[PDB]
């Protein structure tokens, strides 16, 4: 937990986009997982 | 093609796009590009469902890419499109 | 966090792309902040469009004709 | 003025038309191809309206054409050669 | 396995600014993030390059008659 | 400013050079930082114009 990231999380909860710190992080991890999955899928498709 | 409404911001931006295209490439290119945007507006006006809904962005909106820009529009109770913004594609998060 | 994303983080570290749980979480939060900034810019752009006034029929041929005539004088 | 389309690009224009016809009918099909034609005509009059993209492939320029992108070279005259018309999902910016 | 590098004076200032702004902790965190961005770009660029190559291998480019093409396609659907 | 790259990022740079896309490790790294600097500055202008 860093001051820039705690502040961004607090600010996201205050806007009513998320209800808890865990929710923000889960949401951020979902975005990263999807991105990395799309790119691996494009990468492996090219290797084929 | 059928009816469409453009917001005042959307109308002002069309003029700016014309002026900036004009200043760099001349009257013919400015007119051609605006004609290209008109084609996409006419397509959406004739079938508002060709633009993909983007309620996740704003409830009741659809978007349609056009040239270097993107039309963001609502649909009237009459079934008319209402083009609220014509935004450069750099702003389109998809 | 939950169990699926703990395994996702651990898989990322095992694959050598990331070196710590912190690196994955911070990268993902940066990605989310970036997306949120872009979305907020879009939504405020749409709000400014609604607030610019009631939408109006447009004569595209007259707009183009006048711009062309304006520039030819 | 004049422009050339690669066999690949011509075949894709036909697929776009057919795909649009099946989903939306003949007038939607025709107008979208005309929209693409305006962008092709734009580039053919001033090939430099397209952004140079040598970092993708030497000699190429690219021009956004709504939901597609034109990738094109300039031949031994002032003439553009449209090698591919790619969906925007592939455009890197 | 494990290599060290020195940055020029502009990118060391860029990294200093990113650490000050709070979004990154260290120089390695900025570099590693940037290299993941580059690899993601390169994979998309690879897809574009292969597509252009397939377009070149398609055959010689010819003129194209939009009126005739659009006319023929409309006519066909009318059949 | 100096920094260390582990075996996985070193191998990425080497494959990038071996593919003829770049001439040296420093070129891969500068090109990576250029991409990030452009990204972070645009977003910082967006954040600026926003609030």
């Amino acid at each position: 937990l860093d001051e820039h990231y705690s502040a961004f999380i607090d600010g996201e909860i205050a806007a009513g986009r998320y209800r808890s710190a865990s929710e923000v992080i889960r949401s951020a991890l979902r975005l990263l997982e999807d991105r990395e999955t799309q790119l691996r899928a494009l990468r492996e498709a090219l290797e084929a | 093609s059928s009816r469409y409404l453009l917001s005042p911001a959307a109308q002002a931006h069309l003029e700016e796009i014309w002026d900036c295209t004009y200043d760099r490439w001349g009257v013919d290119q400015a007119e051609q590009y605006l004609r290209e945007l008109q084609h996409a507006i006419d397509r959406a006006a004739a079938n508002p469902r060709i633009g993909r809904a983007c309620d996740e962005i704003r409830p009741g909106y659809r978007k349609l890419s056009a040239g270097s820009h993107t039309l963001f529009y609502r649909v009237t109770g009459e079934g008319t499109i209402d083009v609220v913004r014509v935004l450069h594609q750099r702003m389109d998060v998809d």
